[PDB]
């Protein structure tokens, strides 16, 4: 019946699903890399303390 | 025939176009509207008539907006219908409905003879 | 205060339509858009065409 | 209408599951990477200080 909504429904659907997944990817990357950094900071102090 | 937000409910046979235009508006030029008239019209109690009723099927990305959808529908006319977007659960629904279906019709004939005698 | 609120008074509706069109129609990013600037007394006149 | 769901919502479900699994595996394996690299760093510092 209506062609343009047929056309753009999944276009917009996937575009915004991927925008949401991009926010998700940046969030997971940020938090996991922060985990990496803080974890290295945690371990280095522990080892240095022990062996000092 | 179809096409986590799909809704289903009873829509007045006559007022179908009113709903279609209200949708035309509320969803702002984006809709997937599929409805068919219901043969064998049905009864009611609000007006207590053998009314003429239809049903609706629509999909769209609104998740919280469905609040307004169901609210307006019921305030006008609607019967909640938890449905499935495929025909697999169709079998489950057939089974569950047939459960009561097998016996429903007794009530009347049972009630008859007692009051008669 | 008047001159300050001038710009935003219509920036708001600019963005309103900016988004209403996209969600209404067509591909996400952008479309042709313009502002109408005409003398008065022809409102229904223009609105017809 | 007839079976547009069969395609569109099947794709939507598969994409949703895939993106959520992608985020889960990314955060998981990034955490494991942080833990393993932390183990390597602590071992390197431990052997350094033991040599000292």
């Amino acid at each position: 019946l209506t062609p343009n909504q047929v056309n753009d429904e999944l276009n917009k659907m996937q575009a915004f699903i991927r925008k949401e997944a991009e926010e998700k990817a940046k969030e997971i990357q940020l938090k996991a890399d922060q985990e990496y950094e803080i974890e290295k900071t945690n371990i280095v102090r522990n080892e240095t303390n022990n062996i000092d | 025939e179809f096409f986590v937000n799909y809704v289903t409910g009873v829509i007045a046979r006559d007022k179908v176009a009113t709903l279609e235009q209200i949708l035309w508006r509320v969803l702002r030029g984006n809709l997937f509207f599929k409805t068919v008239e219901i043969e064998q019209p049905v009864y009611d109690v609000k007006t207590r008539e053998y009314k003429h009723k239809n049903a609706f099927i629509v999909f769209s990305h609104g998740d919280l907006i469905i609040k307004r959808i169901r609210k307006i529908a019921e305030s006008l006319d609607a019967n909640l219908y938890d449905v499935d977007s495929s025909n697999e659960g169709r079998s489950q629904q057939l089974a569950k409905v047939n459960k009561n279906l097998s016996d429903l019709y007794t009530v009347l004939k049972t009630t008859s003879t007692t009051l008669e005698s | 205060a008047y001159v300050d609120v001038f710009i935003n008074w219509f920036h708001i509706k600019a963005l309103r339509v900016y988004v209403e069109s996209v969600l209404r129609y067509g591909l996400p990013p952008h479309f042709n858009i313009k502002i109408i600037a005409v003398p008065p007394k022809n409102l229904s006149k223009c609105k017809s065409e | 209408s007839q079976k547009n769901g069969i395609a569109t919502l099947l794709q939507a479900e598969k994409e949703a599951h895939e993106i959520v699994s992608k985020a889960r595996k990314y955060r998981q394996d990034k955490l494991k990477q942080a833990k393993t690299d932390a183990a390597k760093e602590i071992d390197s510092y431990k052997i350094q200080k033991d040599k000292e």
